[PDB]
DNA sequence: CCGCAAGGACCGCATACTACAA
């Protein structure tokens, strides 16, 4: 098939050669983002998405090996990479658990890109990871619902005033919550001493203030970013192709480590955990949850 | 003029890094700190004493801080305040003043600045490796002329303190960099013809070496030279411009699941493998404990606290951003 | 007295931006995509680069992206509100990376006239670099006029 | 003839103006060098005539 | 000086330097009583940056809101918020009752008759 | 340099005399100018007097006219503020106090920012200067009447 | 014709790191701005800060002996020399930091304390901007200067000239959108510098400039120039040194909160490191002797092998690694 | 393939803020 590449002119011959495999590439990342084929499909029309894109290969099997057989030959830097993380949890003193995807993940589908769709690779490793940031943020969400669901109509009546700023389900209860957590956490003494079991472990709204902090104060606990074991990068695919227009996914079966750390003397870390793991069981991270996406077991 | 000894501090990014200058009005809502003259990344000697002062006076109210043997600073206060040391307590307990030894060497709190100046110089944090996408080897630890030339001018003040041309296809690299018998370097999007040469990717490892030794942040320094690069200053200009890291965050709405209203922003960040470092210089305390009454004894206590140390830098604390691997080379 | 590029960038937005509200008033759609495809723009080029936005907006209008020259694009001969703003956008940024705000203002382009495109994939990757950030520089002034004065 | 070029004639209450307030004012201080820090009764401010500055005197 | 003011019945202070400057202030009576029982008076004893200020951008003040840029040079010179809040009303009412009683043509001459009171009564080399 | 002051001390003073008299029971959108008053400045620091003049607009089009704003039709304080502080700004470049005064703008009365867009260098770096000089006495008298 | 000093040292100064020369907080945007020449908005260094500077320097190397005249300075034994019987009271003068060791008080005056005594022996001049770093879009970034600036130079050179009675040791025009630049810094095909935001058209000055800066600084350049070199028009020039300095926000942030403390944000302005200044340093016959410095030829000796080479700090931030510039100093 | 496309907090605080002789 027709592909160009809109690059510089030394560059694209060499890109023409790395995606036929004439030439070997190291880094995935660089491949995709910075190589993008334009793919002639038909007529005078050029294509840049993912759909196009496998039609350089000849079949959906050959173009997910190929991505992984680029991905893999950062196996030995990543190795150091991981076990430095490692020691940067424990320094730490973190709470460091592993969890593995029950279902296909995608992380960072809407960065924008001429593929039409996209996943968070490592840029350096091209490994797929969760940032701390989304973590972070699926479980202080997640801690929006389990308060909601028990303690909806307390909170509903107790702030009024909050509730006609927003404004009467439980979805007009979660965004209360938030405005409540978000902007007037200085109102939050009256529901202080409200407690939320997930599961087995008993977790205050003042707990969960002084977790994940607000505007006055810092959390008191880090969420770090998840990376996939260097095992699996040795062993397994850590992508596949999947379809909604095709996208990349991290498979099924893959386990990510997970690490929290308290920076504070009231040492939230085990309670910022168990809220964590709750949350990558029940709602899952990344896009498209609601079909199932980003569940962790 | 009383700084008798300097200690080069290394910092090797293992995850992405964020110095922030403040907000602007463009795609990069979030930029980090750079240079403007020359567009470098830095981080401001400010920035990271800040982080280093913030530490270390974690680590004094923890009695954490060892001068071989422990440190206690109420003690050491009542030895130096004598009758006003229980009134000095108050004050760091009312967070109105910081610990002894805090003061001493990164300088009083605010309602004491005036009393003498801080013993030790923050060097702001220089670029001397950024990581950089590689089609073989999967990615370069790439510098240019101009940060090397800082480098050796930062030794001229360091041992005064203790008493390479390149075209823009042009390249000195490491063997695990160069295409199979091609003899060219592909470097993000640009193809750098490889020049032969035989010192400056040697000596820079020798430099390396003198300061940070075969450890080189959790790998052998053997490992680092077969994938060193140095390339022109317009072509490490256009890296540190293009190749940051540039991350897409949102704010969700808890109401439909769904991005708020003014809820997408780009942040940016230095990448993980990224060494900086910064000069930092030590002269005689002006405020004092026998311990720490000089020179010697302050680099002694900086070194070993921060040496392997795992620091946070900049902004984005809690979501796990800035944390860097410090090695602090006498 | 000399004029800063900044001047000559926030001169050529306006002019693009009020063309494209003059010819188009009754039409929001086009309007409104036009807004989007200029928001997008420069993120697209930080992460995929300048050359593969200017072909990922040709490749919207189906046209070869290696045998193209943006004068011959005429945005007012599309259908679909899509491919007009696809056009008018792929326009403007190529206009100004060829001829800046005109031969007499303080920013005549860097091309010297040359397809953009066909400029990247001739030149080198310090030339592609400077296009590259004035694209940027353009694109965040015609976000700010598309913003203000353009209704969806 | 490269100073007519640059002249400019303002009206008496404006080069009043200019020259009561466009002087330097500059802060000097002393440092306790003991201390590191500015000494006790170290601080003062001093106008300064600014170069380029055109001045005749008649000696008779 | 004093029996050239309009009603006269004014005391007249005159600080002449040993370096050789020649500061002359025009008060009434009640301004000496009003001044040792204010709070600004054990404030500038408890300083010349606040006195500097004024009687340099004085000139520049708007004629209509004389008040308003009181209110601000008050705001910027004096301040826990709760003793903040109290310690600038009090002074700023203090600095508007001394106004009443000096002698002046407008506003700008009053603040700058009284400010001028302030540097003499606080100059250090004068009252050590 | 000493009249100009006064004359922009003037204009401050009845801006936000405007403010605090329509406002006067609603301390959300005097609070709104307030910390807008405080930020402009560093907005036009960080961005440039252009971006920051094309960032109020986008806080309000068919042209780029100050006069045309009306701040006081808008729904809530934040755009109330924002186009009150916008005109005030605009109309100081473009006016001055009058035509009846030392100080009558530096534009000649057309908006700043089609101004930058067509003259000289020079002529912007006056007005991004003239800009920070009157939105400084605008923050004097915010913080002692808002 | 300028009999009152004998001899002059050009002190250049090159900025290793951004530096603060400050004249104080102001009721601006930029609260703490650096020095400037007013009626041309040029940075500058008063001559009394690099006095402060070097007075605090000299007297530190004088205290630990490290001052090398024709051997060892030892300040004591030189002092007993010279003040013979009180000489004994003087050094406890100094060791309570009364007073300031004899080669200090010779070159740079008295401490407050002997004021009255007698004058300093050098003057120190205001340092100037000689090159200005802005970024380019080729090359990185050029040392920018311009025809009042080499005009200055040339009348500098006069003085020091009309000094040391050497009349052996005694034309550039620019538009607005023009420039004289090095290869390094233009444009592929066009002829054309950009420099911050504008367009600079190349003329066909520099190689004059540069043998000039080696004279002053020796064959080597600070141990380091002519492919970035960009001359512009004096306009242009003016506004770079005014609006392409770093302007740095900083912050203090609440130490248990981890948020920005009241009072606790502010905007701070910095000379760029690539800076490139210099001072015109006169020396006169000491007004104080002993034979190792009692002329004006032995105090300048003093003067060269004590700085040439030698790092300084100027202006303040020290502790965030602020001011730190190297030095040649030559004849 | 479609949509979006920042906001407020902090806002220079404190200290030094002439000394001394001639």
């Amino acid at each position: 098939v027709v592909v160009k590449y809109p690059v510089n002119s030394e560059l694209a011959n060499y890109a023409e050669k790395f995606w036929k495999k004439e030439l070997a590439i190291y880094n995935l990342s660089l491949i995709l983002n910075k190589m993008t084929p334009f793919v002639k499909r038909r007529s005078e029309s050029y294509k840049s998405s993912l759909s196009a894109v496998k039609e350089i290969f000849k079949n959906v099997d050959d173009f997910q090996n190929f991505l992984n057989s680029v991905l893999r030959r950062s196996l030995d830097e990543y190795r150091v990479f991981f076990e430095n993380y490692e020691r940067l949890f424990n320094s730490f003193s973190s709470k460091i658990f592993s969890m593995r995807t029950k279902s296909r993940l995608v992380v960072g589908l809407g960065d924008e890109s001429v593929y039409e769709t996209s996943i968070r690779l490592h840029r350096n490793y091209g490994v797929p990871y969760i940032p701390g940031s989304a973590l972070k943020g699926v479980a202080k969400h997640y801690a929006f619902s389990i308060l909601a669901r028990e303690n909806g109509d307390e909170i509903l009546r107790i702030y009024e005033s909050v509730k006609e700023d927003l404004k009467e389900d439980y979805y007009l209860t979660a965004a209360v919550i938030q405005e409540l957590f978000e902007k007037k956490f200085d109102e939050l003494g009256a529901i202080r001493n409200t407690r939320v079991e997930i599961g087995d472990t008993v977790i205050s709204v003042g707990d969960i203030v002084k977790i994940f902090g607000t505007q006055k104060e810092e959390g008191s606990v880090i969420f770090f970013d998840a990376f996939p074991t260097p095992e699996q990068l040795k062993d397994k695919p850590n992508l596949e192709l999947d379809i909604m227009i095709f996208f990349l996914t991290v498979p099924a079966g893959v386990e990510f480590t997970f690490a929290v750390a308290s920076r504070d003397l009231d040492d939230l870390a085990e309670k910022a955990e168990k809220l964590l793991k709750e949350a990558l069981k029940k709602f899952g991270v990344g896009a498209k949850t609601s079909l199932g996406y980003g569940r962790f077991d | 003029d009383m700084f008798e000894k300097a200690v080069v501090f290394g910092l090797y990014s293992i995850t992405p890094v964020h110095a922030g200058s403040g907000a602007e009005l463009s795609v990069i809502d979030l930029p980090i700190q750079r240079e403007r003259h020359t567009g470098f990344p830095v981080i401001w000697g400010q920035s990271l004493k800040g982080v280093l002062r913030s530490r270390f006076r974690q680590l004094e109210l923890d009695e954490k801080i060892e001068v071989s043997q422990k440190w206690k600073w109420k003690e050491k206060t009542k030895e130096v305040l004598k009758e006003k040391a229980d009134e000095f307590i108050k004050k760091v307990e009312e967070r109105k003043r910081d610990p002894l030894l805090t003061e001493i060497v990164f300088g009083p709190a605010t309602d004491g600045a005036s009393e003498h100046a801080g013993a030790v110089s923050v060097g702001d944090a220089k670029i001397l490796l950024f990581p950089v996408r590689s089609a073989k080897g999967v990615f370069a630890f790439v510098t240019s002329p101009i940060v090397i030339q800082r480098l050796k001018e930062d030794f001229e003040l360091v041992s005064e303190i203790e008493n390479v041309e390149l075209s823009n296809n042009e390249t000195i690299a490491g063997n695990a960099l160069i295409l199979n018998g091609e003899n060219k370097v592909i470097l993000e999007d640009i193809v750098l013809k490889v020049k032969s040469d035989s010192n400056v990717i040697e000596n820079l490892v020798e430099v390396l070496k003198t300061l940070f030794g075969d450890n080189f942040f959790g790998k052998p320094i053997e490992s680092i030279k077969e994938r060193i690069a140095i390339v022109s200053d317009d072509v490490f200009k256009s890296f540190t411009r293009f190749s940051t890291e540039i991350v897409a965050r949102v704010r969700i709405d808890a109401e439909k699941g769904t991005v708020a209203r003014g809820g997408l922003w780009y942040e940016e960040f230095l990448p993980s493998d990224t060494l900086m470092y910064s000069l930092i210089a030590v002269g005689s305390p002006k405020k004092l404990p026998k311990e720490v009454d000089n020179t010697q004894k302050i680099v002694n206590v900086l070194k070993v606290t921060f040496n392997n140390a795992f620091l946070q830098i900049g902004g984005d604390e809690t979501v796990g951003k800035g944390f860097v691997k410090v090695r602090a080379g006498v | 007295d000399i004029r800063e590029i900044e001047q000559e960038r926030a001169s050529f937005a306006f002019k693009v931006v009020s063309d494209i509200k003059d010819k188009y008033s009754q039409n929001k759609k086009v309007q409104g995509k036009y807004s989007s495809y200029a928001e997008k723009a420069p993120t697209i080029i930080l992460n995929n680069g300048l050359g593969a936005t200017l072909a990922f907006f040709l490749s919207k209008l189906e046209k070869p992206i290696d045998d193209v020259d943006y004068k011959s694009i005429n945005p007012e001969s599309f259908g679909n509100a899509e491919n007009i703003a696809y056009a008018f956008l792929y326009k403007h940024l190529s206009t100004w990376l060829a001829e800046g705000n005109g031969k007499d203002s303080a920013f005549s382009g860097l091309t010297n006239g040359e397809d953009p495109l066909k400029y990247i994939m001739e030149k080198t990757a310090i030339d592609v670099a400077i296009s590259t950030e004035e694209a940027l520089s353009i694109l965040n002034w015609i976000k700010k006029f598309a913003k203000a004065m353009l209704e969806e | 003839e490269s100073i007519k070029e640059r002249i400019a004639i303002v009206s008496d209450d404006v080069f009043k103006s200019f020259t009561r307030f466009s002087t330097e004012i500059v802060a000097r201080v002393r440092i306790d060098a003991e201390k590191g820090t500015v000494a006790r009764g170290g601080l003062w401010y001093e106008e300064f005539l600014p170069s380029d500055t055109l001045m005749y005197s008649l000696i008779a | 000086k004093a029996k050239n003011v309009p009603g006269k019945d004014t005391l007249a202070i005159g600080l002449l330097k040993r370096s050789g400057s020649y500061y002359i202030s025009l008060v009434g009576w009640e301004l000496i009583r009003v001044f040792y029982n204010s709070e600004l008076r054990k404030k500038l004893l408890e300083g010349k940056r606040f006195i500097y200020h004024v009687l340099r951008e004085v000139d520049t003040w708007p004629k209509v809101g004389i008040d308003e840029m009181l209110k601000f040079e008050v705001i910027r010179h004096i301040r826990n918020k709760e003793e903040t809040k109290e310690l600038r009303e009090k002074i700023y009412g203090e600095i508007k009752d001394l106004l009443e009683h000096v002698r002046g043509n407008n506003e700008v001459e009053k603040v700058r008759g009284l400010f001028t009171f302030l540097k003499i009564i606080t100059d250090a080399e004068v009252f050590p």
